[PDB]
């Protein structure tokens, strides 16, 4: 019945005027990719940047568990791409959004799929 | 010079010939420091020169290919290199790595401890090592060669490299070892690389390009290492970052190299002429298992 809330806690936080968490791994990259929210390289476009995947992840970086019931990382291994306005907290974002399952881009920052 | 926009300088092979006595490192740009991109880390960007000047040898790209990272966690508890690494190598490539302590890395696989407790089933197709210890760096005692992880190093790669297979080894002007510079004279071709992001720093990356599993040359290291320091002595490089800003042409192309397994009485000159030109592995394609030695301790009243 018990279990730490880990996302909850770093939005508290950062709500409360906390520091983003920092040391995320940015890549060099074109900047001419994608723009597909996690990829099997680097994809930023040139409204984003590309960080390495483990690096912005909560549960990674924080030594948790995470909540995929076999403890799957949607992150690790792989490369995420952050909205430039939004790079000074890559963690945040990754935790705050959503990927659109059918076009790979993150809802609200790239998915058009909600226009046609 | 035109140096500047490389990603960094190999040691001319003039240098490498010479009958140096060793000396004390004192580099000319010493202190210095690049500018880096907004909000690139040092050691992306020096894996990055690392990874485009190995862009120009002729490394074996096999199927499956497997690459093992030593040294691979930072002071801030991730894995820069490894990210880059990653991002450099074919989509697939098995990547493991490991460090003294823990990190959270991209990594297929991760080992934490000291590297001597690190055991592979398989072969390697390329090995990198970060490893370093900063207490090496003491201008006040004289400069041996250092054991401790390039003891293992050697090992590693006379058991566990792919005839065909590269490394890239981090050394500075305190931390090397004799045998690991005797051990260049098993590949095709060897060189010592300055990144010019770090071009102010005595490191540099020891590269084995395409093992021959024995001597084409007998190396003594301990004055190849004096050679080393004289050319660095002498030839002051430029900081530079201009590389990083052309990543069009950065991904390591899959070549597909052949793999082959075989026994040591068919390798023949024809056989080690195809190693010694990128153009073949030699190893068993099983499964990758790895393991760390954990030793056991009850210090209970
Ligand atoms: C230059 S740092 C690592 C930088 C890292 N490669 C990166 O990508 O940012 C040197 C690394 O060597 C590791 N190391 C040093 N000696 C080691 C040993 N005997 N066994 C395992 N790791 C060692 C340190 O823990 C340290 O993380
Ligand atoms: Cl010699
Ligand atoms: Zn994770
Ligand atoms: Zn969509």
């Amino acid at each position: 019945a018990f279990a730490v809330d880990a996302a909850k806690a770093y939005k508290d936080y950062l709500a409360s005027g906390g520091q983003p968490i920092t040391n995320c791994v940015k890549m060099l990259c074109t900047h001419t990719g994608t723009g597909q929210a996690i990829t099997v390289t680097p994809e930023a476009n040139m409204d984003q940047e590309s960080f390495g995947g483990a690096s912005c992840c909560l549960y990674c970086r924080c030594h948790i568990d995470h909540p995929n019931p076999k403890g799957f990382c949607d992150l690790k291994g792989k490369y995420v791409q952050i909205p430039t306005t939004c790079a000074n907290d890559p963690v945040g974002f990754t935790l705050k959004n959503t990927v659109c399952t059918v076009c790979g881009m993150w809802k609200g920052y790239g998915c058009s799929c909600d226009q046609l | 010079s035109s140096q500047a926009w490389q990603p960094g300088v190999a040691m001319p092979n003039l240098y490498k010939m010479q009958r140096m006595l060793l000396e004390k490192c004192d580099l000319q740009n010493y202190g210095d420091s690049a500018t880096l991109p907004k909000g690139i880390m040092m050691n992306v960007a020096k894996y990055t020169q690392l990874c485009q000047y190995l862009n120009t040898l002729t490394l074996a790209v096999p199927y499956n290919m497997r690459v093992i990272h030593f040294g691979a966690g930072s002071d801030k508890g991730v894995a820069p290199g490894t990210a880059v690494l990653r991002q450099w190598l074919p989509t697939g490539t098995l990547l493991v790595d490991s460090d003294l302590n823990d990190f959270v890395s991209d990594a297929d696989s991760t080992l934490i401890g000291d590297c001597a407790t690190v055991h592979t089933a398989n072969k390697w197709d390329l090995i990198i090592s970060d490893m370093y210890d900063p207490k090496t760096k003491n201008v006040t005692k004289e400069n041996d060669s250092k054991e401790g992880f390039f003891t293992y190093i050697c090992g590693f790669i006379q058991q566990k490299l792919a005839l065909g297979g590269s490394v890239a080894i981090k050394i500075t002007e305190h931390s090397w070892n004799a045998d690991l510079y005797k051990l260049m004279g098993h590949f095709a071709w060897w060189t010592a690389f300055v990144t010019n992001v770090n071009a102010s720093s005595s490191e540099a990356f020891l590269i084995g390009c395409n093992y021959l599993g024995k001597p084409r040359e007998q190396i003594d290291g301990y004055v190849m290492h004096a050679n080393y320091i004289f050319w660095r002595n002498t030839n002051p490089i430029q900081l530079s970052s201009y590389s990083l800003f052309d990543m069009s042409k950065f991904p390591l192309k899959l070549r597909g190299t052949a793999v082959m397994s075989l026994k040591e009485g068919q390798i023949n000159d024809m056989i080690l002429s195809l190693l010694s030109k990128g153009r073949l592995i030699i190893r068993e394609n099983n499964r990758v298992v790895i393991s760390s030695d954990v030793l056991v301790n009850n210090e209970n009243l």
